[PDB]
C-alpha cells in the first residue's frame, strides 16, 4: 500500500493493536493514545527459533560492517527493484550515535548457529515539537529483515522490543517515516529530483527523456554554473556551531513538526564530515553568519548493470535563509553538490521547499515520504507544515 | 525508513 485510498482497502492486523489513530479517523484532539506505563515487560519478545537479540556495538569496526552489509544487501530498494539505499559505515555512525545514543536500541537479530545478521531496528533520542507540545521522543530507523527471513513477522516483533527498550528508558511516544501508507500519517511529502549529471541518470534508467527532447537538449538544460554566486558562503566550522544553532532553531518555529535541538546536537548534526554531512554557511561584510545549507550524502546500489554500479545522490537536509533569498541559496546548493560529484539532488516539498523546486528544475518523484508519530493523536498537516528530515 | 523514489 503506497497510496492513500487503496490503503483504505487494506486491514492493518499489526497497527491495529497499537496505539495509532485509525487510517479513516478525524482528530482533532492533541496528546497521548495510552497512558504512560508504570510497569513495562522485562524479558524481550520471544523470536522464531533458532534466532537470537544482539545489541549490536557500532564502536567495533566489523560488527558496523556486518550492519553495512545486512543493510546494503536486504534495505530500501525502488519500485521497480533497480536501486538499493547504500548508507556507508560511517554515514551509520552518524546517524545512528547522536547525542544520547544507547547501545541496547542499536537492535540486531541474529542465527543463532551461524551468528549472521538478519535483522535490525534502531532508536535514538529526539525532542520534538509538535503542534504546542514539546516532548522527549525517539526516531526510529533503519528497520530491516533479511530476505531470506521475509513474510515471517519478524518485522513486527522488532518494532515490539525496540518499543520495549524504548519504554525501559521513560520515553512513550516516536516519531518515524516510512514510503508506504500506515494508520495513519501525520504529513505526507513527495520527493523531487533534480538531475546532476543526466546522462548517467538516463542511462541506468533513473530518469527519461521528457517529451521531444534529446540526450544533447537534455544535458543543455540541466548544466548549472562551475561557482557558487553567494556573498561569504564557506564550509562551516567549530566557531559556527553557536549562531548555526541559534539560526537553524528560530527559523523552525514557522512549522508544527520540528526537532528542537540542543547546541551539542546542533554541532553533530551539522558539522562537515566528507561524503556524509555537508553544511555551507554565509558569512557577509560583517562577519556575520546569516544563513547556511545543508545536504547530507546517500549512495544507492545499481543493480544488474555491467558498467554502472552506484549512484550518488545528496538530499537536501536543513536550509534556513534571513538575509539571502532561499532560491539563491538552493541554486547554489546544486553547484556545490555538482562540484562534488553528485549525480542528483533530492528534496522533499516540506517546509517552504515548493517555493524553489519548479523553478529550480526539479522532477517530482514517485515515491511519497509518510510522516508517523507512535501514541500521539493530532491532527495531520500540510507538507509545508512538516519541518523535520530524517536519514 | 527513507524511501527510494525517482522521477515519475
Ligand atoms: C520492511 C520489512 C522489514 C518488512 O519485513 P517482514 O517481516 O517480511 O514483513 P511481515 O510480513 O513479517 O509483517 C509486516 C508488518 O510490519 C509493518 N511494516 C512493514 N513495513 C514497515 C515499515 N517501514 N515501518 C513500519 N512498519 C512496517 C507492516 O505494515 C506489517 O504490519 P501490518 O499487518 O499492519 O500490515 C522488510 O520487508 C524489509 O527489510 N524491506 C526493505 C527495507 C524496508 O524497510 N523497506 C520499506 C518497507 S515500508
Ligand atoms: C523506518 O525504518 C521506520 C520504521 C518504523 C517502525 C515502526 C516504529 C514504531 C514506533 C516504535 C517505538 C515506540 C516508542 C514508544
Amino acid at each position: 500500500a503506497k497510496t492513500m485510498e487503496e490503503a483504505s482497502k487494506r486491514s492493518y492486523q499489526f497497527w491495529d493493536t497499537q496505539p495509532v489513530p485509525k487510517l479513516g479517523e478525524v482528530v482533532n484532539t492533541h496528546g497521548p493514545v495510552e497512558p504512560d506505563k508504570d510497569n513495562i515487560r522485562q524479558e524481550p519478545y520471544t523470536l522464531p527459533q533458532g534466532f537470537t537479540w544482539d545489541a549490536l556495538d557500532l564502536g567495533d569496526r566489523g560488527v558496523l560492517k556486518e550492519l553495512y552489509t545486512l543493510l546494503n544487501e536486504n534495505y530500501v530498494e525502488d519500485d521497480d527493484n533497480m536501486f538499493r539505499f547504500d548508507y556507508s559505515p560511517e554515514f551509520l555512525l552518524w546517524a545512528l550515535r547522536p547525542p544520547g545514543w544507547l547501545p541496547q536500541w542499536h537492535c540486531g537479530v541474529r542465527v543463532v548457529s551461524s551468528r549472521k545478521l538478519v535483522g535490525f531496528i534502531s532508536a535514538i533520542p529526539a525532542n520534538i515539537h509538535i503542534y504546542d507540545t514539546e516532548k522527549k521522543m525517539v526516531e526510529i530507523n533503519f528497520l530491516c529483515v533479511h530476505k531470506k527471513l521475509r513474510s515471517k513477522r519478524v518485522a513486527p516483533v522488532l518494532i515490539r522490543e525496540i518499543t520495549r527498550r524504548v519504554h525501559l528508558e521513560g520515553i512513550f511516544q516516536a516519531v518515524y517515516t516510512a514510503g508506504v501508507v500506515l494508520p495513519k500519517p501525520v504529513g505526507t511529502c513527495r520527493y523531487w529530483h533534480r538531475s546532476l549529471n543526466p546522462r548517467k541518470l538516463i542511462e541506468v534508467k533513473f530518469s527519461h527523456l521528457s517529451r521531444n527532447m534529446t540526450m544533447q537538449r537534455t544535458m543543455k538544460l540541466y548544466r548549472l554554473p562551475e561557482t557558487p554566486k553567494t556573498a561569504g558562503l564557506r564550509p562551516m566550522e567549530t566557531k559556527d556551531i553557536p549562531v548555526v544553532h541559534q539560526l537553524l532553531t528560530r527559523y523552525l518555529k514557522q512549522f508544527h513538526l520540528t526537532p528542537v535541538m540542543s547546541q551539542e546536537e546542533v554541532e553533530h548534526w551539522f558539522y562537515p564530515q566528507e561524503n556524509i554531512i555537508d553544511t555551507f554557511v554565509v558569512e557577509n561584510a560583517n562577519g556575520e553568519v546569516t544563513d547556511f545549507l545543508s545536504f547530507y550524502t546517500l549512495p544507492s546500489t545499481i543493480m544488474n548493470h555491467p558498467t554502472h554500479k552506484s549512484l550518488k545522490a545528496a538530499y537536501s537536509f536543513y536550509n534556513v535563509h534571513t538575509q539571502t533569498p532561499l532560491l539563491d541559496l538552493m541554486s547554489d546548493a546544486l553547484v556545490l553538490a555538482k562540484m562534488k560529484g553528485f549525480d542528483v539532488f533530492n528534496a522533499l516539498d516540506l517546509m517552504e521547499n515548493k517555493t524553489f523546486l519548479e523553478k529550480l528544475k526539479f522532477g517530482i518523484g514517485d515515491g511519497n515520504l509518510q510522516y508517523y508519530l507512535y501514541n500521539w493523536k493530532c491532527p495531520s498537516m500540510g507538507a509545508e507544515k512538516v519541518g523535520l528530515v530524517l536519514q | 525508513a527513507n524511501c527510494f523514489s525517482k522521477p515519475r
